[PDB]
């Protein structure tokens, strides 16, 4: 319930990732990786990042993976090796599908549950902060600074862009 | 709570809206029904090959013109800072590196894609 | 000539006419007569909780000033 | 860095972003401005190793503040004998917890 | 390692303002001119001590500078106060621009009235 | 009650785009001097109704090669996002007031190539497959038009809210601030929206049917409903873009009137269009927005992030 | 001279697109420097108070600042209005 | 590739790795990372053969994916510290995440795999650069997060470096892949004085980079990849044999010869850090790296491999090469023993 | 540390795991990879907003923008094995072997 709703978009994240990483048909693989974008974005919303969880839409759902979809449509390998073709892809989404079961049942009982770090299996919602924004969105006013702090970055982000398009032109032309 | 359920009535409208598509029609298909249609002939056995590079070389262009534009969506809040010649400089920098970027690409043909 | 194609027309301005009166009306509706008010940014937002709490029935729509004060 | 030049030409090139209570646009604060602005004036001028133990206590004070371990922990023993205590009726909550 | 002190509920109970938020928004320039001594030295407080305990007394100070502020206009024209408030409450973000003609008699009112 | 104004907003599209059939089978005809569709009712009222319920009546045949959970994903997702691309619209008030809703409205909008790649995958036909590869590189080549004219349409507004787009308009239509733009704006919808010249996705005459060429009765309406819910949206949204409204708040009526006027004007041009121009071709398609749309959209990009600041017109942010 | 002429020209006689992006471009970033509004840009900029104005401690021998947001001291705005 | 191309792909690379070096911000250290990775990969594509697009792309899935390791080594330290600053971190899970992230950039553990096989595939001049250049970067975040390591950690990584990269040099035809397993067997010993003393680190680092230019374009001026090709180069130039038998001397250690220099100094460093099992049992691999690299000694110029008639067009025409750098690199590199005490300039 | 954490850091994990271990298409291994900084992206976001770190919403871009740069490389390297292979199998991309 909304108890735990972060809790929720978190669990089909992790399902989602546990979907591709099983490694499915490159189409079914972007299906389950598109379907762990779109559910994250949820998660970066309630938290207040519009912004950040908008550009992952636009530039990762509506953006890479669309031209992974030729790469699977130029791969096209000769048979579908859809969840139904091979048994270990079972194999691996159905183990996939156990230990974060176990854990947030670790977590969800006595929730002292020290998986490399010790982590807390409280709600979602405590970690939030008390306090007004004002009318600046901070994530809009942070974001902005790219033009007023960020200069440097700004520079070597877009030399390697225009280094991005000499490069995959020249590997790409096939000498 | 009213987003994901504005969300969440589209699902459902569309899905039984395919539903009473699917299953009310009585579907009634057979094997050459269901064979797949090729300008009324026969198919000889495809749609498993590569094509190329000119539809993979776009989409790459397309994918890194894409990021330089991400870059430049913070824009409107851009123009509301304190220090605007930093920040006309700036973006005034990644307009022009995208255009230095399609620059070269259409000089080294590029655009002009593979045949 | 062209005054068919009128009847057809008029049907779609009627169509797309109501889901701007819906949303109107109800907006009017629920919130008392008001426009919702909306809250882009975070004060806006603790504007109307405030008014929630200090309507004395849980509603922010509620607008009730001058008076309460003594 | 391994060659600051940041330091030695005066050019602020990435140390404005380095830590959350430097200059902040249109001067807003972070969640842990008031700890780490504590912890930075300890440990400035002593070098690492002794600002290590010598600054302890603005350390886990302001790593507490930002992850809030101890007082999420403190929060769940709150909740886990509440739920503990009130299932069995022994104590009911007042009015003002429900509203 | 210590005690969280806070204030007894006692000294919690200050008079509060019961008013709309569109109520404080069309006074809101014609109020903070009128109460900033109290509203500076409360706000001066909040950012020298840097403590929230510190600041109640200023903290009621503020509001029972309100309430004064708030009942004035109460022995004067409340009348154009109504209509004012009520059409700065029409609108969805309290745009000033729409309702200028009630906020025309509303000031000219305090020009003599107070 | 905010169930019942939702079905209050998609069910009278679902509705809208029956009768767009309608209506576009009838001017189109005219433009060719023909009548377009009188008999099923009067004026062809019920032409809609009978296109409709006849097509729900016919088989949904799936094809023999086809991954059936594949095969049906695809028109949920299309139907969907149309129906969704509505719910930040600034209908008199908008619905869902997202401060983002334009970058909600660009996200939700080339997710929808998604419906188109798969369907063309899951149908598995060559004249499928590369009739889809073509549809997609056809989309994805357009939206950073899309992307960067809003961004200079927008700079001048002063967010990515919808609803301020009223408010900035309050005077005189935006469109006069960026006509290069708006139609640099009109033709790209085309494109996305997949009408002639922009119909090698489709193709009728040459790709018999595109990504629809075996796509048939039941769910085939979800991409012609998809479809026909776009062209209305992208109008809509064009309309509130350049081709604003003045916005009583004690009369939101007569916006709507206007609003709704001006959107069934822009849609009109939309097959105003279709029945005047050739078909464009794939060269020529990627050619056109590559070599002669992104160097324009570019530099009136540049003339317009520098323009509020030379004027000193920049916009408020709320 | 005679060859930048011609070449200009016979440029707008083939390709008219990127002479007008390249000259709308070559606008976009000269002018800038040149407005004299850009100066009047930041300053309305700066002139949005987006956070408050937290009182200064009166200790006397400041007079720039008001001691009230009436008096004549402090920044004034006389200008934005007009502009 | 264009040379104007070629030029600026180099210069990017260069920057990337100056870009690393310079920067007091985490992102910025991964910024230079990738965006080096981002250009490294055309120069392999430069010949564009088949062998070459398998060397890229094992070479790119290994460094693509230390790169993006090292973000959440940078992403934990930030979730338990919030600060990007390069600097001692604060977390034993970062600082073993990130250890093993840059150890596959530079390939000293299993990680290694990489570095033989890329080298392989790609031509002399790229692998010049990769193996000498590409390893500045990885070492440069490692010189400044030299507090914060898990002595074990890193100690047992330089010691399979050392260890395996020997090893399997006995066994190694090609030149390429001699060449790379003496990098991985080098890299274990900057690394493993890394936690100790960085200033000989960095000794070892200009020194190791001393032979491997001259090496490798010494290898260049021959045009020979495999022994039996380096074996018919004696009759077409015999002076250049004789260098390359110096230096692979050199560069085997033997004094008073150059290599000897940092090994002796690293023996030191750790015998004062009362480590004194560590050096012994790398000594005693060091001899490892001599044997083969006495196989192409002896192969090269010590004895007189059998040529082949076609040599004698070789006599007749002459090299246009100008191999620049060249004659102060070998000098460089072979006889700087008496100038040891310099070292205290690198500190 | 709140629960959500270890989901995304979970979900790294074993996207950390589908990159290392291999199949037959490296097609399949891109993904895992993208997957990979999806998470890091992800991630990011939540302690940056939590934190309020208003200049460090800087960087969930730029580690997109540069996380996308690699499946440009990574991408075109793809149909570069799958021109002189046509295929985008990994076991017959073995070829340098010695
Ligand atoms: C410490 C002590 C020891 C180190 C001392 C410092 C010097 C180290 C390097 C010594 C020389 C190495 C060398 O060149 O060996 C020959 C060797 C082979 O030379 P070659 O047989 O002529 O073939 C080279 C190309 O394949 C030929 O391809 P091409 O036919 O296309 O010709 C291209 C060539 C020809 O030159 C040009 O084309 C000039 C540029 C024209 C266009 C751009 C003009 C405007 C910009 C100019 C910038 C300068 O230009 C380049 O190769 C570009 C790189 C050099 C210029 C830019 C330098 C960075 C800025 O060089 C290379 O392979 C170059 C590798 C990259 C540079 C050296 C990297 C290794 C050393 C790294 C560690 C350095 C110390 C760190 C501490
Ligand atoms: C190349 C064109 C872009 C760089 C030069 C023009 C912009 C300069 C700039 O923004 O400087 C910011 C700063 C100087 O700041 P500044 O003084 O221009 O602006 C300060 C603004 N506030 C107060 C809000 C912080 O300089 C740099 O970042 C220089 C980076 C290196 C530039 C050269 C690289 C080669
Ligand atoms: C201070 C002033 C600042 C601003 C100044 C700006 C410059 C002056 C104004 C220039 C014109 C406006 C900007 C450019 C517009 C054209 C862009 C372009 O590429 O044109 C050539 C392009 C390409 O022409 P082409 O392909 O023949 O030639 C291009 C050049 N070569 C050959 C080198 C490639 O024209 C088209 O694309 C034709 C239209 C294609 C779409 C088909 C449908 C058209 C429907 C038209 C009717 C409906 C219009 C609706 C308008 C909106 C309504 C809301
Ligand atoms: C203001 C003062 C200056 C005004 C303008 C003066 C200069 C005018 C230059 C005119 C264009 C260059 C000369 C020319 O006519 O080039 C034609 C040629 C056509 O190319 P194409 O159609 O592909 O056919 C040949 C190749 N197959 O063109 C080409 O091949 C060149 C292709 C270049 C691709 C990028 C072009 C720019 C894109 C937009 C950049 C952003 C906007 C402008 C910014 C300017 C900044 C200074
Ligand atoms: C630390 C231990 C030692 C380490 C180094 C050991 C190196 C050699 C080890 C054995 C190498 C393998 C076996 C021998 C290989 C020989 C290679 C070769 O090319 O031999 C034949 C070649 C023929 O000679 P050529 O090249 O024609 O040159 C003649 C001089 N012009 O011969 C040559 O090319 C050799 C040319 C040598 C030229 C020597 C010039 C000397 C000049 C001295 C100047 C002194 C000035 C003094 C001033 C005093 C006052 C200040």
């Amino acid at each position: 319930m909304t108890m735990y709703i972060a809790f929720i978009l978190s669990t089909i994240f992790v399902i989602g990732f546990v979907g591709f990483s099983s490694k499915p048909s490159p189409i079914y693989g972007g299906l389950g990786l598109i379907v762990s974008g779109g559910v994250g974005c949820g998660i970066v919303l309630n938290f207040g990042g519009s912004f950040l969880g908008l550009m992952v839409f636009l530039i990762y759902l509506g953006g890479m993976l669309v031209v992974f979809g030729y790469t699977t449509a130029m791969a096209t390998e000769m048979y579908p090796e859809v969840w139904v073709s091979n048994k270990t892809v079972f194999g691996a989404f159905v183990s996939g599908l156990m230990m974060e079961f176990c854990m947030v049942y670790y977590a969800l009982k006595e929730e002292e549950v020290e998986i490399i770090f010790k982590f807390n299996g409280l709600g979602d919602w405590v970690i939030y902060d008390t306090g007004d924004s004002g009318f600046f969105s901070e994530e809009a006013m942070g974001i902005a600074a790219l033009y007023s702090y960020g200069t440097w970055l700004v520079i070597v982000t877009g030399w390697s862009l225009l280094i991005g398009v000499v490069v995959i032109m020249e590997i790409t032309r096939g000498n | 709570m009213n987003i994901m359920l504005t969300l969440l009535t589209n699902v459902t409208l569309a899905s039984l809206l395919v539903l009473i598509a699917f299953w009310l029609p009585q579907l009634n298909a057979y094997s050459e029904k269901t064979s797949p249609y090729e300008c009324g002939f026969d198919p000889m056995g495809s749609a498993r090959l590569p094509f190329s590079m000119k539809f993979f070389l776009v989409a790459i262009t397309f994918l890194l013109f894409d990021l330089e534009i991400a870059l430049l969506l913070p824009l409107p809040w851009a123009s509301q800072t304190n220090n605007l010649k930093t920040m006309l400089t700036m973006a005034l920098f990644l307009l022009i590196l995208l255009a230095a970027s399609l620059a070269y690409e259409w000089t080294q043909k590029g655009l002009e894609w593979a045949e | 000539m062209w005054f068919e194609i009128l009847p057809g027309i008029a049907v779609m301005a009627a169509c797309l006419f109501i889901p701007g009166m819906a949303t109107a009306h109800i907006h009017k509706f629920t919130n008392g007569g008001k426009e919702k008010r909306v809250a882009h940014f975070s004060y806006q937002w603790n504007l109307m909780e405030r008014d929630r709490c200090i309507s004395g029935v849980n509603r922010y729509h509620v607008t009730k000033g001058l008076e309460n004060i003594d | 860095p391994f060659f600051d030049v940041q330091k030695r030409l005066g050019l602020d090139l990435d140390r404005w972003m380095t830590i959350q209570s430097a200059e902040q646009p249109h001067k807003i604060p972070g969640r842990c401005h008031a700890f780490e602005k504590e912890w930075i004036e300890c440990a400035h001028g002593i070098g690492g190793i002794r600002a290590e133990k010598e600054c302890k206590i603005e350390f886990d004070d302001f790593v507490e503040c930002l992850l809030r371990q101890k007082t999420m922990k403190r929060l769940s023993a709150i909740k886990r004998q509440r739920d503990k205590l009130i299932k069995e009726g022994k104590y009911t909550p007042p009015p003002h917890h429900l509203g | 390692p210590g005690i969280v002190e806070l204030p007894t509920l006692e000294d919690l109970k200050v008079q509060e303002v019961k008013v709309s938020s569109s109520v404080l928004k069309a006074a809101a320039h014609h109020y903070g001119a009128q109460c900033d001594k109290p509203n500076k030295e409360f706000m001066l407080c909040r950012w020298e001590e840097k403590d929230p305990r510190r600041c109640l007394e200023e903290g009621k100070l503020v509001n029972q500078c309100a309430l004064d502020f708030f009942r004035q206009i109460k022995r004067h024209c409340a009348e154009p106060f109504t209509e004012y408030w009520t059409c700065i409450d029409y609108s969805g973000l309290q745009l000033f621009r729409h309702c200028r003609k009630q906020q025309a008699k509303f000031d000219e009112c305090v020009l003599d009235k107070l | 009650m905010f169930m019942i104004n939702i079905l209050s907003l998609i069910i009278p599209i679902l509705l809208a785009v029956a009768f767009l059939t309608l209506v576009e089978r009838k001017v189109l005809g005219y433009m060719q001097l023909r009548k377009g569709p009188n008999v099923v009712g009067p004026y062809g009222l019920l032409q809609p109704i009978a296109d409709a319920l006849k097509l729900v009546t016919k088989e949904p045949l799936r094809p023999g090669t086809s991954s059936i959970s594949m095969f049906i994903i695809a028109p949920i997702l299309g139907l969907s996002l149309a129906l969704t691309m509505w719910v930040p619209l600034p209908m008199p008030y908008p619905l869902i007031n997202m401060n983002l809703g334009v970058l909600f409205m660009l996200a939700m909008s080339s997710l929808a190539v998604y419906s188109i790649l798969w369907s063309g995958w899951a149908s598995n036909s060559k004249y499928a497959l590369i009739g889809a590869l073509r549809a997609v590189a056809q989309t994805i080549s357009y939206e950073v038009t899309l992307a960067i004219i809003l961004l200079s349409v927008l700079l001048m507004n002063g967010s990515y809210t919808l609803s301020t787009l009223i408010t900035t308009q309050e005077h005189i239509w935006m469109i006069f601030t960026s006509w290069p733009l708006a139609m640099m704006w009109f033709i790209s919808t085309l494109a996305e929206t997949n009408r002639a010249p922009f119909d090698l996705t489709e193709g009728e005459s040459e790709l018999v049917s595109g990504f629809n060429v075996e796509y048939a009765a039941g769910p085939f309406a979800m991409f012609f409903m998809a479809e026909y819910a776009n062209i209305i949206m992208m109008n809509a949204f064009t309309a509130i873009l350049f081709l604003g409204a003045s916005h009583d708040p004690h009369t939101p009526e007569l916006y709507t009137i206007n609003f709704v006027l001006k959107t069934l004007a822009l849609t009109i041009t939309f097959l105003w269009i279709r029945a005047s121009y050739p078909r464009f071709r794939y060269d020529q398609l990627m050619h056109l927005l590559w070599k002669s749309f992104l160097p324009l959209t570019l530099a009136l990009c540049m003339w317009h992030i520098s323009l509020p600041i030379m004027t000193a017109s920049i916009p408020p942010q709320s | 001279a005679g060859r930048i002429a011609s070449f200009l020209k016979n440029a707008w006689a083939k390709e008219p697109v990127l002479v007008a992006s390249f000259a709308i471009g070559g606008l976009a970033i000269i002018l800038p420097s040149l407005s004299p509004y850009t100066n009047y840009a930041i300053r309305i900029n700066r002139a949005t108070p987006y956070n408050y104005p937290v009182p200064l401690r009166d200790d006397g021998n400041m007079p720039d600042v008001p001691s009230h947001p009436q008096d004549p001291q402090g920044p004034s705005l006389e200008w934005l209005k007009n502009l | 590739m264009n040379p104007i191309i070629y030029t600026t792909l180099i210069m990017t690379v260069m920057s990337g790795t100056m870009l690393v070096m310079i920067s007091s911000h985490w992102l910025l250290i991964w910024i230079g990372f990738e965006m080096n990775l981002l250009a490294m990969i055309p120069v392999l594509m430069k010949n564009f053969n088949p062998r070459a697009t398998e060397a890229a792309t094992k070479y790119f899935l290994t460094q693509a994916t230390a790169s993006m390791m090292l973000m959440m080594a940078i992403i934990i330290n930030l979730l338990y510290s919030g600060q990007w600053t390069i600097t001692k971190m604060f977390n034993p899970v970062a600082m073993t995440m990130m250890t093993m992230a840059l150890a596959m950039k530079l390939g000293l553990s299993p990680f290694h795999f990489w570095v033989p096989e890329v080298t392989q595939g790609i031509s002399l001049q790229a692998g010049l650069l990769l193996l000498t250049w590409q390893k500045l970067a990885p070492l440069s975040v490692l010189c400044q997060i030299s507090q914060s390591i898990n002595p074990n950690l890193m100690l047992t990584m330089a010691m399979l470096s050392i260890l395996i990269g020997g090893w399997g040099g006995l066994n190694q035809t090609q030149l390429r892949k001699i060449m790379a397993y003496s990098s991985i067997a080098h890299m274990g010993w900057m690394t493993a004085v890394l936690p100790y003393n960085t200033t000989m680190t960095i000794l070892n680092l200009l020194i190791y980079i001393t032979m491997t230019l001259a090496m490798f374009m010494l290898l260049i001026h021959s045009s020979a990849t495999t022994t039996l090709s380096l074996s018919h180069t004696w009759n077409k130039m015999p002076v250049i044999t004789s260098l390359m038998m110096v230096t692979l001397l050199s560069m085997g250690g033997l004094p008073p010869l150059s290599g000897f220099m940092p090994k002796w100094m690293i023996i030191q460093e750790m015998t004062k850090n009362e480590s004194i099992i560590m050096p012994t049992l790398m000594a005693m691999t060091a001899l490892l790296n001599l044997y083969f690299y006495m196989r192409l000694a002896y192969s090269s110029s010590l004895t007189m491999f059998p040529s082949t008639n076609n040599m004698k067009m070789k006599w007749q025409f002459e090299h246009t090469k100008q191999m620049k750098l060249l004659p102060t690199m070998i000098v460089l590199s072979t006889l700087v023993l008496p100038m040891t005490p310099a070292l205290s300039s690198l500190n | 540390m709140p629960l959500v954490y270890m989901n995304i850091i979970m979900a790294f994990a074993i996207a950390l795991a589908g990159l290392l271990m291999y199949r037959s298409h490296l097609m399949s291994s891109l993904l895992c990879l993208e997957g990979m900084m999806l998470s890091l992206f992800i991630m990011s976001t939540l302690i940056i907003l939590n934190t309020h770190f208003t200049l460090a919403n800087m960087m969930p871009i730029i580690l997109l923008v540069f996380a996308a740069c690699e499946a440009a490389l990574g991408l075109s390297l793809l149909v570069m094995v799958s021109n002189t292979y046509g295929t985008d199998y990994v076991q017959n991309l073995n070829l340098l072997q010695c």
